[PDB]
RNA sequence: AGUCUUGGAGGUAGAGCACUGAUUGGACUAGGGGUUACCGAAUUCAGUCAAACUCCGAAUGCCAAUGACU
RNA sequence: GGGGCGGUCGCCUCCUAAAAGGUAACGGAGGCGCCCAAAGGUUCCCUCAGAAUGGUUGGAAAUCAUUCGCAGAGUGUAAAGGCACAAGGGAGCUUGACUGCGAGACCUACAAGUCGAGCAGGGACGAAAGUCGGGCUUAGUGAUCCGGUGGUUCCGCAUGGA
RNA sequence: UGGUGGCGAUAGCGAAGAGGUCACACCCGUUCCCAUACCGAACACGGAAGUUAAGCUCUUCAGCGCCGAUGGUAGUCGGGGGUUUCCCCCUGUGAGAGUAGGACGCCGCCAA
RNA sequence: GGGGCCUUAGCUCAGGGGAGAGCGCCUGCUCGCAGGAGGUCAGCGGUUCGAUCCCGCUAGGCUCCACCA
């Protein structure tokens, strides 16, 4: 005879982190980064959704950046 | 001072048995007090 | 305990809104300006009775 | 104020001679007083902080704010939030009107008053001062007291040493014990 | 009988005994000491039978460091059962040894009183080791 | 012994939260506020670049007056900022708080630029 | 598609003790016990350790970009 | 790790998971089937835990006051990732916890799930800039069929109705 | 000197001095606009009696914090070998720690 | 061995906000009365400002299973 274990349990993984590169053309609207929190900031021409997703503003070109110190940033900057 | 939680505060005339009359800031106009600081015997060290 | 809620225009009657609200915190009708599609502005809807 | 005009005359000349004082804005001053009464017996009856609250406004001139508790302790049967006590903030006028008539009428008025203790600063020139009874305030009727109560009195200066606010509350004329 | 007052989790993974150790390589407080030249685990049982075959050899007449801790539980399964159903219950308790580990460290004897004191230990544990001392 | 911090400090940590939204283009600049004891300042600043466009201040000549650093003070200021930055081609701007309450003094001043010219 | 070049995301290996846990010895003691080192928590100095610790942090792999060679 | 018996069955968080993502086991740990009419929106303002020193009740621990104090707190709730130009605390006014949508992305067998600038309508707060399509983020849910209720420039079996 | 930006504390903390006429402060009023769960503390609005004591500005310091190589070592891609819970060798790559050293501000714009 | 249910005073039993009845026992009493005693709330660590109360383990005891070869 066996007893059971009461784990067993988890949740379907989300497929966060980086979804487009640094250097690469995005599309306004293109999602860069899926997060929980702000692991990466927006940058410029880049905004924060609510569930913390960066995303483009504009058409350009995605750059992840240092941000200060500690923290980091991304930006889309239009392409000239 | 906000208008209406204060109580008007007035000059008062504090008026000792002693005959000390001084001029302390109170909500009353006029203070008697039995022992004032020149005839408690603690300050008169009597 | 905390139940579903069908706000109503008060001027038209149309049940644009659905909500919750605790029974208990919020006993009597609850009312709140909201955009009405048929009237095409802001009326005072009310749960509905 | 009798006390701001003795302050400016005669105490701050004083002051600055005896510790020898590169500017005059360095002398220590009275820069405000906190009075204070903690009702914990609140937790038994909310109306004794009503009470509390008009005792320090005829005392203080100057309507208190009510204290809250800042955490639930079981031990005192308290939850986050409660009204606990009353706090006053005395600065200004007031202030010296305060500190004049606690000196000269409400000490006085104090049962077996030994004088208060050269002990009870703070090492950084504060001096608080604890106080039994209400009753030694002749702005409290005593008919009205449905009890006793006590309250902190704090005298906060710009000295940074008890030697310097020891000596500035002696020139004021504090009682203190010999 | 050597274990933690308390654990974070009673159940941990076995983990892998590579590399050297990182640090406790050289005889720090005592005068000699016992080496490893060989991973193992250390159970409690095995500490504590090391450290009363050298205590109990030197006669009240020295000091003696364990500088090996059995912080890390080990479970098994209850005696004839199948595979699976959940991990094992607690059973004891291992520190981790990897070469170059000063296990036990001496002083207060000499040089010929410790060497036996440790020759004694080290039949106890699992593992060759060496006798060293402080530079 | 009270210790207490200045009040261009906890000033400057009010004008942080300000800055944190409101910034300063080439279009649309900011209009920055200092008042001080004595005097009120003002500055059309371009903070992509970094760079004062246009500055009226109370030290101006045109600006003759015993009573600097009250409210009349600030309306003379706020006219003479707003048609300096006319003739540089400043239109819209952003008014910068500077950290103060928008009343009396730096209000006074908001007022007499949005009369004389600028949009805000 | 491969390779070179360039940029980037990420926290493993290792390591470390800055946090959370675990943990060894000395120093020095709140305090509680038989005026006392009688034993002592914190503190402090050194020392260990970690899948669910991290002040750090590779090799690789991954996502791209620009040319080149294939 | 034969079947029975026991346990489990969907969703969320972490670890295993080998530094993108994904990744199994009756592997290791926990949560969910809500809650909030503010615990939402906005404007303005603010800074926490704990300790030291002093205090009538009052004590280790209520309430002051002072100094020190990257957070040793808090964030409705599990955990992780975040958060002190706060996402934490306070106050005023509110209902955007909006209607029509939606370039473009993420995720993905499908069904679903997620993010979204921006446009229009009509608003809230704000001097303005602007922010607001619930809540620091990620659970709090269930296809179709069938039936109920409200609305409706739709259909209505010769025609008008029903 | 004041305002206002950019740059990872190489910018900080701490310590010791120095400097104010103007400017920046503290400061002195609360009548009014406005204000405090109580207070002109703060926020406001007004003033200039005097003070560089503090903030601020300028110098000196490496005590703490921060930045930080080179070399070596751990690990490791790829290729081999062995006595295979692991270990070794070769081309490459290469930390963390420790340390040399750096550093008590660098670059704008406007006004006076 | 696996599930399930219990463990409150000497005894029997009440029960997220600080452990009570009644009995025994004790007191002094003219065989019923007045009043008292009696509690690691089985043990533990942790969730909490609070734990007999929630949460997870650990003994002890009771109940039911432990089958097909
Ligand atoms: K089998
Ligand atoms: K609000
Ligand atoms: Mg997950
Ligand atoms: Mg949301
Ligand atoms: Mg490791
Ligand atoms: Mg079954
Ligand atoms: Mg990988
Ligand atoms: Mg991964
Ligand atoms: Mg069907
Ligand atoms: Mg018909
Ligand atoms: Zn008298
Ligand atoms: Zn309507």
């Amino acid at each position: 005879g066996v007893g059971s274990t009461k784990n067993g349990r988890d949740s379907e993984a989300k497929r966060l982190g980086a979804k487009r590169a640094d250097g690469q053309f995005v599309t306004g609207g293109s999602i860069l980064y899926r997060q929980r929190g702000t692991k990466i900031y927006p940058g410029e021409n880049v905004g924060r959704g609510g569930d913390d997703t960066l995303f483009a503003k504009i058409d350009g070109t995605v750059k992840f950046e240092r941000f200060g110190r500690d923290r980091k940033k991304v930006s889309v900057y239009p392409v000239a | 001072m906000k208008a209406g939680i204060h109580p008007n505060f007035k000059k008062a005339t504090v008026k000792c048995a002693c005959g000390n009359e001084f001029e302390t800031g109170s909500v009353k106009e006029e203070v008697r007090v039995e022992i004032c600081s020149e005839c408690h015997p603690f300050y008169t060290g009597r | 305990m905390r139940v579903n809620i069908t706000l109503a225009c008060t001027e038209c009657g149309e049940r644009n809104y659905i909500s919750k609200k605790n029974k208990r915190n919020n006993p009597d009708r609850v009312e709140f300006k909201k955009y009405c599609p048929r009237d095409k502005k802001s009326t005072l809807h009310r749960e509905t009775k | 104020n009798r006390l701001k005009e003795k302050y400016n005359k005669e105490i701050a000349p004083a002051l600055m001679t005896k510790f020898n004082y590169d500017s005059v804005m360095q002398v220590p001053k009275i820069e405000k007083i906190v009075i204070n009464m903690g009702v914990g017996d609140a937790v038994q009856n909310a109306k004794a902080i009503d009470s509390a609250v008009e005792e320090l406004t005829f005392i203080a001139g100057q309507k208190p704010v009510v204290t809250r508790a800042k955490k639930s302790i079981a031990g005192f049967r308290l939850r986050e939030g409660m009204p606990i006590g009353a706090k006053v903030t005395l600065r200004g006028e007031r202030m010296y009107d305060f500190l004049d008539k606690l000196i000269s009428v409400s000490l006085p008025r104090v049962r077996d008053f030994r004088g208060v203790s050269k002990k009870s600063f703070d090492g950084r020139g504060n001096y608080t001062l604890g106080i039994k009874e209400q009753l030694i305030f002749p702005e409290i009727d005593y008919d009205k007291v449905t009890k006793v109560r006590g309250m902190d009195i704090v005298i906060v200066t710009t000295a940074n040493t008890d030697e310097e606010a020891r000596e500035l509350l002696t020139q004021v004329g504090m009682p203190f014990q010999k | 009988m050597l274990l933690p007052k308390r654990v974070k989790y009673r159940r941990e993974h076995r983990g892998k005994m590579r590399g050297r150790a990182k640090g406790g390589t050289e005889v720090h407080f005592g005068e000699f000491g016992i080496q490893a030249l060989e991973a193992s685990w250390i159970t409690n049982r095995q500490i504590e039978a090391a450290r009363i075959a050298m205590t109990r050899y030197m006669k009240r007449g020295g000091k003696v460091w364990i500088k090996i801790f059995p912080s890390k539980p080990y479970t098994a399964k209850p005696l004839e059962v199948r595979m699976g159903s959940g991990k094992g219950a607690p059973e004891g308790w291992v520190a981790v040894v990897k070469p170059g580990k000063v296990l036990f460290e001496i002083s207060g004897v000499s040089e010929e009183v410790a060497r036996e004191a440790l020759r004694l230990a080290s039949h106890k544990l699992p593992i060759k080791t060496k006798f060293v001392k402080r530079e | 012994m009270i210790t207490k911090t200045s009040k261009n400090a906890a000033r400057l940590k009010r004008h942080a939260r300000v800055r944190a939204k409101l910034s300063g283009t080439a279009e649309r600049p900011r209009l920055n506020v200092f008042r001080s004891n004595k005097h009120i300042y003002a500055q059309i600043i371009d903070d992509v670049n970094g760079v004062t466009l246009a500055s009226a201040s109370t030290l101006d000549k045109d600006l003759n007056v015993e009573s600097t650093g009250d409210t009349s003070a600030a309306t003379k200021v706020g006219e003479l900022v707003a048609k300096r930055a006319a003739e540089k081609g400043i239109s819209d701007v952003v008014f910068d708080r500077g950290g103060y309450l928008y009343h009396g003094r730096v209000k006074a001043l908001a007022d007499a630029a949005r009369e004389a010219g600028l949009k805000f």
